[PDB]
RNA sequence: UCUCUCUUUGCCGGCUUAGAUCAA
RNA sequence: UUUUUAUUAAAAAAUGGUAUGUUUUUUUU
């Protein structure tokens, strides 16, 4: 991560932790193989907040851009 | 060309003086000249171009088709620079200048540089044998003295006081320092050495 | 008012910038093994002089 | 004081201590009204070594007026005249070697032609005479004659210490030559007998009034002296080619002439080093081929005066003949 | 996507923007703002008129540049939850700041960056640290009073003077009025002022305020005398010192700069005091450095003293040496200023004692940060040099006892040599034997028998049990893993144990209020039954000590390795193998570093100097300690090539085909570079498995940096004589000198010169120092090694020779057969001229040739204002002529890769870019030149032609107005002038200008016609007698011709070389035509002719000394 | 050239330059002396002209104070400077003027300064003394130098904010004449 | 209740190596 | 005791060096 992290999620349904920053990108940790994946690149500013739908294969993030 | 504006310059010597501006603008142009550009626009071909002119010959016809001349093909750089490299001839200068004749020694030796003039002395009649000398001369030896350095009339001064390759260059900007100098030396070999040293 | 910069004019009297200071407030006292010090190297001077 | 170094035809202002006379001078001149005491900043030990009197300036000055003088009267042997005291025989050399390579000499050391005579009759020096002597077969004495009456009245110029100078810069910004301070010099002379005399114009344009005065007087009397050898002084040059001028300014200036280096020095035709006066207009035009009269040399630079441009070709025809 | 860009827009909005590293900082502000903004609308309760964010914002900016300053930012009316959360969010920035500034620093002393900015901008947070830091320390002794006790400062004091009276020590007056050597001392500071600068034009300020000074002080000299004496006996309050750090990027370097005229007077009382203090014994001669040696010469008296110890080697009975290496930990910042001044008065005069330490309690000052120093001492005085000898000569007391220290230095009216005593009996009486202070580096060697190292060690264990045998883990600290081991310290349960007894009875020794030992600095080497060999590093050199006796080994006697002799039976006993510390590598290593990334390395002198002086200063200390060492080769070869790089990357083309060596290795008046070479040579290489356990001969060889082709690159170090030979020498030829002496004494003779022409520069003090002119007045410049070593605590220069002057030494290195070597190696002047446009420029002969530095038109714009943009079109200059200079093997055919495109207007062909060589070219051309040329040479082809008007095929004769575009395209070429004939001849085959056996009557040929095509030939392809010929067989064998005639003649021409040629069909009288005519062609056209001097112009490349002269 | 004696003019501008730009721009205020440089300005600043020097006469209190801890800390003025509360040329002054006077009042009943007699007396040093008074006519440089200062003072606005407002000033006029244009056709 | 005046009257560009430098 | 073999590279754009901003009407009644 750039910039202070702001959140934390780890799947209960897959082997992945979810983590959000100031940085403005959130990152998918493959925790078999403590590595980045995936990006998730649209957001105008820092991101403060991450959350995980419980049933579906989707996330939440909220940020500084007035926007969820 | 009405010398463009002079009232620019004022005093304000040269650490002051703004930058040379081709057009009153602040550019350099040249390659030697510190310009990122060179020719016309990084170009060698000119505004309005350049042909040959006719040619015929025709044993009759070639002879209006004359030879090549140095002008014809510079430009004011090189017609300045063609200027300011002409130097030459001189002769009658040096042979009637510098140092004629002077000390007994050297009249034996020395060549008299005078030459004519020591026809023009047949004129005069010199018949110095013993050369004679004024006290202007003693003061022409203050050419060679000093000039005072401000000091008193009586002041002895001090003798520890007293003092006196090749290849591209590092950048006028770039200065001088230990590091500039000549690596592999072999000057000075016995004039600032002693021939002998007191032992007592 | 800051003694760095102010983008407009804006004089200020010296009375409000030596004011914003905490200058004060940090003290200004020296200890007393100073005394004990001073006193014992002059003393030891004297006799090993004398 | 003044020295003039004639292997370098230059001339500097060197420190010297003072003679035995000057000290007596300078002690007795206090105590005029009332009693005065005088305080010498040395020891009595330093006064025993001073030489009593100073050297006569016909010792210490440019003997090549003194050798036309005695000439025009007809001595042939400088040796036989009554000198109070020896002049050094090398200063007379080197004026005789410059006369005679200025043509007032022949081979023998004689006045040449009527050019040698009439140049012993000018109070002037022989070089700026030659140029006045000369003109009459290019009919255009007139502007020469001006130029010679500026160069011995003096400087015509006025430079403030105060804040004026750029006024006073301004005020010659209109007479600015490309050409040099010679032809600046002849525009300033022309246009200032075209301003009526006016002494507030010479105020304004920070001109010397009293050396453009005394030159109209010495130029009055070259007249006369022109007119002594029967010379018309109504030709005056209809065309503005100055280059003929400037052929007799050459052949009056011979010896002067200097090549700008790329170190920013000239070189004299002598080979000497010198640099250019920041007074004259032409101080960084990097002129190619410059032409001087007057050389004063400080403790590490020769400074000449008296700037004019010149072109090289007119220097090789005129030295090939 | 371009498509899309095309028919769509930019659809910029809406669309986010990483952050990449230069937005990190600008992106981190926002987000604190904000989460300011948010922290205050909270903490306001309702209503409280909200509107107060922005003076907020402000006072939160203001109370973190106090912080960074150091400034407490205490303000009246701030309410205190605004305040808490300002202080809250300031902490937090400041651990941000913090633990960047850490990070960038250990980036850039692993060497992972090259960035200016980024070393400028972590330069700048670590002064800022380091400032908080001592601000905060001085604050405490201020708090905590004096560190060191009363009864800690009478025991000093006293055995000070004890010390001192044992010498019969007379004090330092005060200069009086009536000094003899005053101007002498004068003269000497006056000139150690002024080697701080040059005749450069960027003095600042207080560099023209201190060259006025100077000046004045020479000019004037007694007034100067009497200012500084007045000062000494009155001024007690100086002005305030700017403070500032050197970068090493291992280690940073306060730097102090004072005030010009207290510059003067400190320098003055520098040179008095270490004059007097010379000649009235106060230094007891194991203090370093010193006037006597250099530092290798130093490392040499010691192996060679070492060795000379009564029994030293001999292990039979249990007798241990230890030589405990050791640096007194933090002694500069805990140097009681009080303490020091009473100290100080008992050397000298109450004055200079009060004016010396007042001195050192300034106000130091960093941009806004600023403090008063009261606790610790200011290396950059001038003096400070001598104030820190004798504080540490009174450390020495304190560590060997006044007893041992009067037996080491012997009786004051009879000194002892430097490691020697007056006889065994007091030699062999205490377990210490040598001693050495350098600076602040200390060096003792132990020499115990059986039974003292036993009860050192049990009395070491009895106050530090070692239940768990601990001692071993942690010994030596990685530092002497460059020696294979079987050569390091073997890890013996005793011998751990002797060593660590040692450092700790050496520690307790030393109170802990005024100095410390750290065990990380510390390493005691033990010689005993188990281990054989000694180890030590001083000053930059790693030393291995290996006696005869422990050998049992056969290994060749390399250069690198010292022969330690014996006194007493002046026999070799044993071999000390010498080599280059880590921290030696390393400081070379910065060192190219900072030379690469600097302001001067923009052109290719400049930066080829700068190699030159380090290499010279690295090779010349070190001389055979550099060879033995093979990471230096390696990184001699990496730093060499890098250095080459930054010339290649200038030139914006890496290839290696186009820089030959002789670009960079030709001598500088020849147009290279320069650049002195260390760096082809041969690397050896061992097997791996067994190098780091034993020392196996080389069996292959690793080649170094490589040059193309065949050629022998002369070495450096094959020009500098190593320092054991040089020591050998040196004394031979002093104790003949010092013979010669005395058989000139004996008799009233003089000694002369040509007595000793034989060791004219021999030496270490070289032999021409006694027959120096100014040899009287460096009589009394006394402590200047000392000094010279200081100075980098003054200037923010590096000095790159501190160990030496070339005024005491003398010249110790004579490199001037490297000149002829190397012009011999590259081929001689003949084949190095072969890639230059030496010929091009048409001079007859090579030796009359010189360069110009300077254009002039540089000179005029050297002080003048000028915008970014000029001053690197000036910077540039010099870079441009040196391409122009090489352009034949720049612009080589034989590339790797590289599109072909020509010149416009030009028959130039360019492979590459090269935007300098381009600039250059054009400027050569900057009219229409090429073509002016070819049509000016058709001209003066035309007029011999009309001379010789009848002749053969004289029935025709017309020159074609040609296309403009034809004297520049290579394609093809349209016809010249053209000859048709009255009549039939008989020709053959078509040949060159050089023939006389020629056959032509094989073919029945009736007309001819003659071109001229121009070329500039690189250095690879420029034999114009193939390029014509294969030019004629192509053109004229081509199906389609523009050329009447069936066959004819082609002549070129090679602007490059200006050489010629032709290939055609000969006709009598024609070929002998051409052959007289193009010779007086290529001497006088004008076009020719105004290249060449546009050329010469270019180059600054001008004619022999003047005619005329 | 350079340096002087700190006319009382140099003083007062040295104070308003002080009050408008701050304790750490000293070389944007030595800009407005020609005399002097930053250094000088920043010295005299903090050894005689802000307002936090006590110039009164010394009380008693002090004078202790001062004498007990130039006998702790014999030289070392930078350090005794804070606690006493003066600077330290004033602290080094007035304990040699005490010295001096006890020499004095013992030559009546009756330190060695026949070392500091041997020579000249002290040079003062320059950024400590009080600024000479002006003259009625004090030259004319300071005029310049006075006129200069008072124009950087107020002049505010930046620098290159003179360009838009100049600007739209001109677009004012060109639309003034356009409609004028428009009015008289 | 108008008019005038005064007084009380709580009140309404950022960052970095101070960005870096500086003699008529 | 006889013999060896080992071969990095490599050029273009923007920074970077002929800033930029301005600029012409068909109805009144």
């Amino acid at each position: 991560h750039i910039a202070t992290v702001r959140g934390l999620a780890v799947s209960p349904r897959h082997p992945y932790l979810f983590s959000c920053g100031e940085d403005k990108m959130v990152k998918c940790w493959d925790l078999e193989t403590n590595k980045v994946i995936r990006h998730y690149h649209g957001h105008l500013s820092g991101v403060y907040a991450l959350k995980l739908h419980p049933t579906l294969d989707v996330l939440v993030t909220a940020g500084r851009d007035a926007v969820a | 060309f009405d010398l463009e504006p002079s009232r620019i310059n004022q005093g304000v010597p040269v650490w002051k003086q703004e930058a040379r501006d081709e057009r009153n603008r602040k550019r350099f142009h040249g390659a030697f000249t510190g310009g990122f550009s060179a020719g016309y626009f990084n170009t060698v071909g000119s505004k309005e171009g350049w042909q040959p002119k006719s040619w015929k010959s025709s044993r009759n016809e070639n002879k209006s088709v004359h030879g090549m001349t140095i002008d014809d093909i510079m430009d004011e750089e090189d017609r300045a620079d063609q200027e300011l490299s002409k130097v030459y001839t001189s002769k009658i200068n040096t042979i009637d200048t510098s140092i004629p004749i002077d000390d007994p020694l050297l009249r034996e030796f020395s060549n008299r540089d005078d030459s004519i003039g020591e026809k023009m002395l047949k004129n005069l009649g010199w018949n110095g044998h013993d050369f004679v000398i004024s006290p202007f001369q003693g003061y022409y030896d203050d050419t060679k003295l000093t000039n005072q350095a401000y000091h008193g009339i009586g002041y002895q001064a001090d003798d520890v006081f007293q003092l006196e390759r090749g290849g591209f260059g590092s950048g006028v900007l770039n200065d001088d320092g230990i590091e500039d100098q000549d690596i592999y030396d072999l000057g000075a070999p016995k004039m600032r050495y002693d021939k002998s040293i007191n032992i007592t | 008012i800051s003694n760095w910069k102010n983008p407009k004019g804006y004089t200020i009297p010296l009375d409000k910038r030596l004011a914003a200071d905490g200058r004060g407030l940090n003290d200004v006292e020296i200890n007393d093994g100073f005394a004990k010090f001073s006193e014992a190297l002059y003393t030891v001077e004297r006799q090993a002089r004398e | 004081q003044r020295i003039y170094n004639p292997y370098t035809r230059t001339s500097k202002l060197i420190n010297v201590p003072i003679s035995k006379s000057s000290a007596i001078q300078r002690s007795g001149r206090a105590g005029r009204t009332m009693r005065g005491k005088v305080f010498r900043l040395y020891t009595e030990k330093a006064y025993s070594l001073m030489k009593e009197e100073f050297e006569a300036d016909i010792l210490n000055c440019d003997m090549s007026p003194l050798v036309l003088f005695l000439k025009g009267l007809g001595l042939k042997n400088i040796l036989q005249f009554p000198f109070f005291v020896r002049p050094p025989t090398v200063h007379l050399m080197a004026a005789l070697e410059d006369l005679y390579l200025l043509g007032v000499l022949d081979e023998s050391g004689n006045l040449t032609d009527p050019l040698g005579i009439q140049i012993s009759n000018s109070f002037l020096d022989a070089n700026i005479s030659k140029a006045l002597l000369t003109s009459n077969q290019f009919g255009c004495t007139h502007e020469i004659l001006s130029i010679a009456s500026i160069l011995t009245a003096g400087e015509v110029f006025y430079n403030p210490t105060s804040s004026s100078k750029n006024d006073a810069f301004v005020a010659h910004s209109s007479f600015f030559a490309n050409e040099g301070d010679i032809i600046t010099a002849l525009n300033v002379f022309e246009s200032f007998v075209g301003n009526k005399k006016d002494l507030q114009w010479c105020r304004k344009n920070y001109l010397n009034y009293q050396t453009l005065r005394q030159a109209l007087d010495i130029r009055t009397h070259l007249v006369r002296f022109l007119n002594k050898f029967s010379i018309p002084t109504a030709q005056r040059l209809p065309s503005s080619d100055c280059s003929k001028i400037l052929k007799c300014l050459l052949d009056g200036f011979v010896r002067n002439v200097a090549h700008l280096q790329n170190d920013g020095s000239y070189k004299t035709i002598g080979g000497k080093q010198v640099w250019l006066d920041s007074s004259s207009v032409l101080h960084e035009k990097k002129t190619p081929w410059i032409m001087y009269s007057s050389a004063v040399e400080s403790e590490t630079q020769i400074f000449v005066k008296n700037i004019s441009k010149i072109e090289s070709f007119w220097l090789d025809k005129y030295y090939k003949r | 996507n371009l498509l899309a860009r095309q028919f769509e827009g930019r659809h910029s909005t809406g669309v986010a923007k990483q952050i990449t590293k230069q937005r990190v900082d600008s992106h981190q502000d926002l987000e604190l703002r904000a989460a300011v903004m948010n922290d205050i609308l909270d903490m306001i309760p309702e209503g409280i008129r909200q509107g107060k964010s922005k003076t907020i914002l402000q006072h939160l900016s203001e109370a973190w540049r106090c912080w960074k300053a150091n400034i407490p930012w205490k303000v009246p009316g701030l309410p205190a939850p605004i305040e808490n959360m300002i202080l809250r969010y300031v902490k937090s920035k400041a651990d941000w700041w913090t633990s960047v500034a850490h990070f960038n620093r250990e980036r850039i002393r692993r060497g992972a960056t090259v960035d200016k900015t980024v070393a400028k901008k972590n330069l700048g947070r670590l002064t800022r640290l380091w400032l908080k830091a001592e601000q905060e320390r001085q604050h405490n002794y201020l708090k905590d009073g004096p560190y060191v006790t009363a009864d800690e400062a009478v025991a000093i004091y006293t055995t000070f003077v004890h010390w001192l009276e044992s010498r019969r020590f007379q004090p330092i007056p005060f200069p009086p009025l009536s000094y003899k050597h005053d101007t002498k001392l004068l003269v000497l500071a006056l000139e150690r002022l002024k080697e701080a600068y040059s005749v450069k034009g960027r003095l600042n300020q207080s560099q023209r305020e201190e060259l006025a000074l100077v000046e004045q002080a020479y000019d004037n000299p007694h007034e100067m005398l009497s200012q500084i004496k007045r000062r000494l006996l009155t001024m007690r309050t100086f002005k305030e010192v700017g403070i500032e750090f050197m970068d090493m990027y291992s280690h940073l370097i306060p730097v102090y700069s004072v005030d010009p005229m207290e510059k003067i007077c400190d320098a003055y009382l520098d040179q008095y005091l270490w004059f007097e203090a010379d000649r009235r014994h106060l230094f007891p001669s194991w203090v370093k450095p010193s006037d006597s040696e250099p530092p290798p010469l130093l490392v040499y008296k010691w192996c060679q003293g070492i060795n000379n110890l009564t029994d030293v080697w001999e292990t039979s009975n249990g007798e241990c040496n230890v030589l405990m290496e050791t640096r007194l930990s933090k002694v500069f910042e805990k140097v009681d200023l009080t303490l020091l001044n009473r100290l100080m008065s008992l050397l000298m005069d109450t004055n200079l004692a009060s004016y010396a330490s007042a001195k050192n309690n300034v106000v130091l000052s960093y941009k806004d940060m600023s403090h008063t120093n009261s606790y610790g001492l200011v290396r950059g005085l001038q003096f400070s040099s001598f104030i820190w000898q004798f504080y540490g000569l009174v450390l020495d007391l304190l560590i060997l006892g006044l007893q041992r220290a009067t037996e080491i230095a012997g009786p004051a009216d009879a000194p002892n040599d430097f490691l020697h005593f007056k006889d065994q009996a007091t030699e062999t009486s205490h377990p210490i034997r040598l001693y050495t202070r350098y600076i602040d580096k200390v060096y003792i060697m132990f020499r115990f028998t059986d039974e003292e190292s036993r009860d050192l060690i049990q009395r070491f264990l009895n106050e530090n049990p070692d239940p768990t045998n601990s001692n071993v883990v942690n010994y030596s600290k990685g530092k002497k893993n460059c020696w294979p081991r079987d050569a390091r310290m073997r890890l013996m349960k005793h011998d751990v144990n002797l060593g660590r007894a040692v450092f700790w009875e050496i520690r307790n020794r030393l109170p802990r209020s005024l100095t410390t030992l750290e065990w990380e600095d510390t390493f005691p080497s033990v010689y005993s039954k188990d281990n054989p060999n000694l180890l030590f590093s001083m000053t930059g050199f790693e030393v291995r000590i290996l006696p005869k006796i422990r050998q049992n080994e056969e290994f060749s006697l390399k250069d690198g390795v010292w022969n330690l002799t014996d006194n007493r039976t002046k026999q070799r006993t044993a071999q000390a193998f010498i080599r280059v510390t880590e921290d030696g590598i390393n400081q070379f290593g910065n060192r190219i570093r900072q030379i690469l990334m600097s302001s001067g390395s923009t052109t290719f002198t400049k930066i080829a100097n700068k190699w030159n002086t380090a290499l010279i200063a690295l090779m010349t200390y070190y001389r055979e300690a550099a060879i033995s060492t093979p990471e230096l080769l390696d990184l001699l070869v990496k730093c060499e090539s890098k250095i080459q790089t930054r010339v290649k990357i200038s030139l914006n083309s890496k290839m290696p085909s186009r820089f030959p060596p002789a670009v960079f290795y030709s001598p500088k008046e020849l147009g290279g570079l320069g650049m002195l070479s260390m760096g082809h040579v041969l690397i050896p290489q061992s097997d791996l498995r067994w190098s780091k356990q034993t020392d196996t001969g080389i069996t292959h060889f690793r080649s170094g940096m490589t040059t193309n082709g065949e050629h022998l690159i002369p070495n450096l170090y094959r020009y500098i004589q190593p320092w054991e030979s040089e020591f050998i020498d040196s004394q031979r030829v002093w104790a003949e000198y010092a013979m010669k002496r005395q058989e000139a004494l004996q008799q009233n003779r003089r000694l002369t010169l040509e007595d000793l022409e034989d060791s004219w520069d021999r030496g270490i003090p070289r032999i021409n120092t006694l027959f120096q002119k100014d040899r009287h007045t460096l009589a009394y410049d006394k402590g200047w090694r000392v000094r010279t070593e200081f100075k980098q605590y003054q200037l923010l220069k590096n000095n790159p020779f501190w160990w030496t002057s070339q005024r005491h030494d003398g010249k110790l290195w004579q490199l001037n057969n490297y000149r002829v070597d190397v012009i011999q190696a590259l081929g001689g002047v003949e084949g190095i001229l072969e890639h230059t446009m030496f010929k091009a420029t048409g001079f007859p002969s090579w030796e009359g040739l010189f360069w110009e530095k300077a254009s002039g038109f540089e000179e005029s714009m050297k002080f003048k204002k000028l915008t970014n943009a000029q001053r690197s079109g000036l910077n540039q200059i010099p870079n441009r002529r040196f391409t122009l200079w090489w352009s034949p093997t720049i612009n080589r055919a034989n590339v790797y890769v590289g599109f072909q495109v020509q010149l416009d207007l030009t028959g130039i062909m360019m492979h590459g870019k090269i935007p300098t060589l381009k600039i250059s070219l054009i400027q050569i051309f900057r009219s229409h030149l090429w073509q002016k040329i070819h049509e000016s040479v058709v001209w003066d082809l035309c007029q011999v032609l009309d001379q010789e008007l009848e002749s053969l095929q004289i029935e025709t004769v017309q020159k074609e107005t040609i296309h403009p575009r034809k004297s520049y395209k290579m394609n093809s070429s349209c016809a010249d002038i053209l000859l048709l004939a009255a009549y039939k001849w008989n020709v053959s085959r078509p040949s060159l200008l050089n023939d006389n056996r020629d056959v032509l009557d094989n073919t029945t040929t009736n007309k001819y016609w003659i071109d001229v095509q121009l070329r500039f030939g690189d250095y690879d392809s420029h034999d114009i007698e193939r390029y014509t010929r294969a030019k004629f067989l192509d053109y004229s064998t081509d199906a389609q011709s523009m050329y009447p005639s069936p066959t004819g003649v082609l002549i070129g021409i090679d602007l490059c070389y200006n050489m010629h040629s032709a290939y055609g069909n000969w006709i009598p009288g024609m070929k002998p035509l051409i052959q007289q005519s193009m010779n007086k062609i290529m001497k006088a056209n004008p076009a020719l002719y105004v290249l060449r001097e546009r050329i010469r112009k270019g180059l600054q490349l001008y004619a022999s000394e003047p005619q005329e002269q | 050239l350079k340096g002087g004696a700190w006319k009382n003019t140099e003083d007062e501008i040295l104070k308003a330059a002080v009050s408008k730009y701050g304790k750490n721009q000293w070389a944007r205020i030595s800009s407005l002396l020609v005399r002097k440089t930053p250094k000088q300005c920043k010295a005299r600043w903090y050894e005689w002209i802000d307002p936090s020097i006590k110039k009164t006469e010394w009380s008693r209190e002090e004078d202790e104070k001062l004498l007990h801890l130039a006998k702790l800390l014999p030289t070392q003025w930078r350090t005794i400077a804070p606690i006493v509360g003066r600077t330290a040329t004033q602290c080094l002054e007035r304990y040699q003027k005490l010295l001096d006077d006890l020499e004095a009042k013992e030559n009546e009943q009756l330190n060695d300064p026949n070392s500091r007699l041997r020579f000249g007396e002290a040079e003062p040093n320059l950024e400590t003394l009080p600024a000479l008074p002006d003259a009625i006519d004090m030259d004319e440089d300071e005029k310049e130098m006075l006129s200069e200062a008072r124009a950087r003072l107020a002049n505010t606005q930046g620098k290159k904010a003179k360009r838009k407002d100049r600007e739209k000033q001109l677009e004012l006029t060109r639309r003034l004449s356009h409609l004028q244009k428009r009015r008289e056709l």
